[PDB]
């Protein structure tokens, strides 16, 4: 199967 | 047209300072095309369009993980030409070859 | 503004422009120095092939730039 996406995150 | 470096991989949006991702099954991959250039493509396992198609030279870029995110594997296309930064999530199945295809990248993306 | 151009073989030359300049002025001017036909030229930046009729600010490109000068 595959991941589920990333919860979003600052950048920094 | 043979792959030099291939793996799954999503999309991400950088608003502001917010790196927000992208769902769909996509694949990055790099291709040297017939007058030599190295490109870094991404392309949808679903549609299998090619959304990105970037010509790289040596000290472009960097393909680097990203530890500002826990949740998931998080990489991204940087450039020292500005602000731009491109953000991939690995959609591959097993963890054991995130490290080994980051460095290919970097390695075909500056040593072609 | 002062912009570079680098080849793969490593010629260097500057030019003097402006972000209104487009691709094709751009060619003009490396033309005007190196006598290579824009036909001939291809400029990449930032892994974006540069475009005939786009202009410099199109993508971007600021004060102190590299261009890729790649011949066909």
């Amino acid at each position: 199967q595959e991941p589920e996406p990333p919860e979003p995150f600052e950048y920094i | 047209n043979k792959y030099l470096v291939e793996f799954r991989a999503g999309k991400m949006s950088l608003k502001g300072t917010t790196v927000t991702p992208d769902k769909r099954k996509g694949l990055v991959y790099i291709q040297q095309t017939d007058d030599s250039l190295i490109h870094f493509c991404w392309k949808d396992r679903t549609s299998g369009n090619v959304e990105d198609d970037l010509i790289i030279f040596p000290d472009d870029c960097e393909f680097k993980r990203v530890p500002q995110c826990p949740s998931g594997r998080v990489y991204v296309l940087k450039f020292k030409a500005g602000s731009k930064r491109l953000f991939f999530w690995m959609q591959e199945p097993k963890t054991d070859q995130d490290e080994e295809h980051c460095r290919k990248v970097n390695e075909y993306l500056n040593n072609p | 503004m002062q912009i570079f151009v680098k080849t793969l073989t490593g010629k260097t030359i500057t030019l003097e422009v402006e972000p209104s300049d487009t691709i094709e002025n751009v060619k003009a001017k490396i033309q005007d120095k190196e006598g290579i036909p824009p036909d001939q030229q291809r400029l990449i930046f930032a892994g974006k092939q540069l475009e005939d009729g786009r202009t410099l600010s199109d993508y971007n490109i600021q004060k102190e730039s590299t261009l890729h000068l790649v011949l066909r």
